[PDB]
């Protein structure tokens, strides 16, 4: 609970992996795949023409 | 800084946009030097308050503000304009106190650079002769590609003089006094009077000035004023300067002095700043001075109904209401500002704002005793009432 | 020697006059810029 | 004396270059900083 | 769904035409018209006085 | 929906200097049954 008390900004944190949550039944595979958009991320530094 | 004085307010509300003006002057408040002269354009916005709130655009001061009588401001649609009264200067650059020498005419608008116009001798064209021109504190007001402005000065005068001298009843030389009242110095040949002010043709970049006197036989002692728009009509508002102390404001169908009429009410009567000793209910003639400024603004198309800020003096500075008057003659009020030392003054501008009527006020005072008088302004609504006997 | 009289004089008349652009610059950041900065910052 | 008529044009050489950079930034306070400025303070 | 992805700003697009989609029945007019109000729109560029 | 801009040259007042003024509106789809 107070694990972001002392943060400026709480909007991203550090990685916590997934876990097969339930997935461990017989004949039951667990996996991971990207999203389909791929999303643009303008002005992360700065540039010229 | 506790050397500089802030005076001689001017408010007036447009469409969206508001012009207001301000004086600076060295410590008198009333007769020092003028320091500088402000004038201020921006909006009426709502940033989630109770009641609706400024925003400044533009701040601007006026040049060589030594040789300045007086100024005014009217505001428009997306437009601002500012009129000033200027004197006249000795060879030595000087200004010589209480002397006529033309107008300046500026137009303010957004984003934009302020441009200046010159109204001199071929330009402005005035009903008598004037030794000093005022423009009054109020404001004026746009019709069109016209411009409407109060105005009072020295007037030379060849004419016998019959002052208007109505009082309640009172113990021929009460009209003396009166007669006596309106002249400057005790010379019948120099009267303080008021006019109306027009400035003619303001799109076409050369404007030009025509005025038209009120006769002694319908004013009292000239004084500061206001031009009002009363739906298709207009109208006047005439502050105390002498002896009589009651409201004074007219209704016209035009801007002339035949057709003005005046309005039979009494209040508010100003108590704050006189000299005068006559009582409230007879209002005896005498001579006296007043100094103060406490207008009106209009709730219906004949100003049956009306909002005003009363003020009265106390042995510790000022108390104050704001009350609206209907046309039953009751009037209901509500005390204001507990906090303050003391308040001097009032202008009212009301507008639209959430479906309803708001109004600002804007008044000259001090919150503590021994502070600087400074400008503040607040706001309230008008509540549309209605109820069963 | 008038050549270095000349000279002073031609130096002078340029630096005075080039230097006006420093008040005005001075004056327009005081006067126009620092005021606005404040009341974006409050709004903010 | 030459060496008095030489140090004025080394003097006038140096200052009449630098002062270009007043001009210059004269010129950006008043046509770049100026109006944003007055487009931020409307937006907010 | 991916064609916006690349966009700084998706507020607005290139036109795409309107279709009769519908009226195409016996005695049925597919029209355009504009609409009443005219908006202002201020400060497109700078201006002086 | 379609929207469109139009750009403008004229003047506001009779005596005014040209500037130029914009303005928006839209396009509505319409279908009417005789
Ligand atoms: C899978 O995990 C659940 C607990 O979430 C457990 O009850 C179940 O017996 C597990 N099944 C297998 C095959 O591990
Ligand atoms: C109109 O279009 C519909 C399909 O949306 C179709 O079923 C119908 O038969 C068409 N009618 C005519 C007259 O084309
Ligand atoms: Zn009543």
């Amino acid at each position: 609970d107070t694990t972001d008390d002392d943060k400026v900004d709480t909007t991203i944190k550090p990685v916590e992996y997934y876990k097969p949550d339930g997935c461990n039944k017989t004949n039951d595979h667990f996996t991971m795949q990207p999203g389909v958009n791929f999303y643009t991320v303008p002005n992360l530094g700065p540039s010229s023409s | 800084s506790a050397d500089e004085c802030y005076t001689n307010p001017s408010f007036s509300i447009g469409s969206s946009i508001y012009m207001f003006s301000q004086e600076i002057r060295k410590t008198d408040c009333t007769t020092g030097e003028i320091l500088s002269i402000q004038i201020v354009l921006g909006r009426i916005v709502d940033k989630g308050q109770q009641g609706p709130q400024a925003s400044p655009l533009l701040v601007w001061s006026v040049p060589n503000p030594k040789i300045i009588n007086s100024c005014a401001v009217a505001a428009g649609d997306e437009t601002g304009w500012v009129l000033c009264s200027v004197t006249l200067t000795a060879a030595s650059g000087e200004p010589i106190p209480h002397m006529f020498d033309g107008f300046w005419l500026y137009k303010f608008e957004p984003d934009t650079e302020v441009v200046a116009y010159r109204i001199t001798g071929f330009a402005y064209l005035l009903d008598k002769v004037y030794d000093s021109v005022f423009i009054g504190k109020g404001g004026g007001i746009q019709r069109g590609n016209d411009l409407y402005f109060q105005m009072f000065g020295l007037s030379r005068n060849r004419q016998s003089i019959k002052a208007l001298c109505e009082h309640g009843s009172c113990l021929g030389g009460y009209q003396v006094l009166c007669d006596r009242a309106v002249m400057s110095f005790g010379s019948e040949e120099s009267l303080i009077s008021n006019a109306y002010l027009k400035v003619n043709d303001v799109a076409s970049g050369k404007p030009t000035i025509i005025s038209q006197t009120f006769p002694p036989s319908d004013s009292y002692k000239g004084s500061n004023g206001r031009i009002y728009t009363i739906g298709e009509r207009y109208g006047i508002y005439l502050a105390p300067s002498s002896w009589n102390r009651y409201l004074r404001f007219g209704l016209t169908p035009d801007i002339s002095v035949r057709s003005t009429t005046w309005l039979k009410e009494k209040d508010p009567i100003m108590k704050v700043l006189t000299t005068c000793t006559n009582t409230d209910k007879d209002m005896c003639p005498e001579i006296c001075n007043t100094r103060g400024y406490q207008d009106i603004f209009p709730l219906s198309e004949d100003s049956s109904f009306y909002t005003y800020i009363g003020i009265t003096p106390s042995n510790e500075g000022t108390k104050s209401f704001v009350a609206v008057k209907d046309d039953a003659g009751h009037v209901a009020s509500i005390t204001i500002l507990p906090n303050y030392y003391s308040i001097t003054s009032a202008t009212i501008s009301c507008f639209m704002y959430k479906e309803e009527i708001w109004c600002i006020a804007v008044t000259e005072g001090r919150k503590q005793k021994e502070n600087p008088q400074r400008i503040y302004a607040h706001s309230y609504r008008v509540q549309k009432m209605c109820f069963n006997i | 020697l008038k050549a270095i009289q000349a000279m002073l004089k031609i130096i002078q008349d340029e630096v005075n006059s080039k230097l006006e652009m420093l008040v005005s610059l001075d004056q327009l950041v005081k006067t126009e810029i620092k005021p606005k900065v404040s009341l974006i910052n409050t709004a903010v």
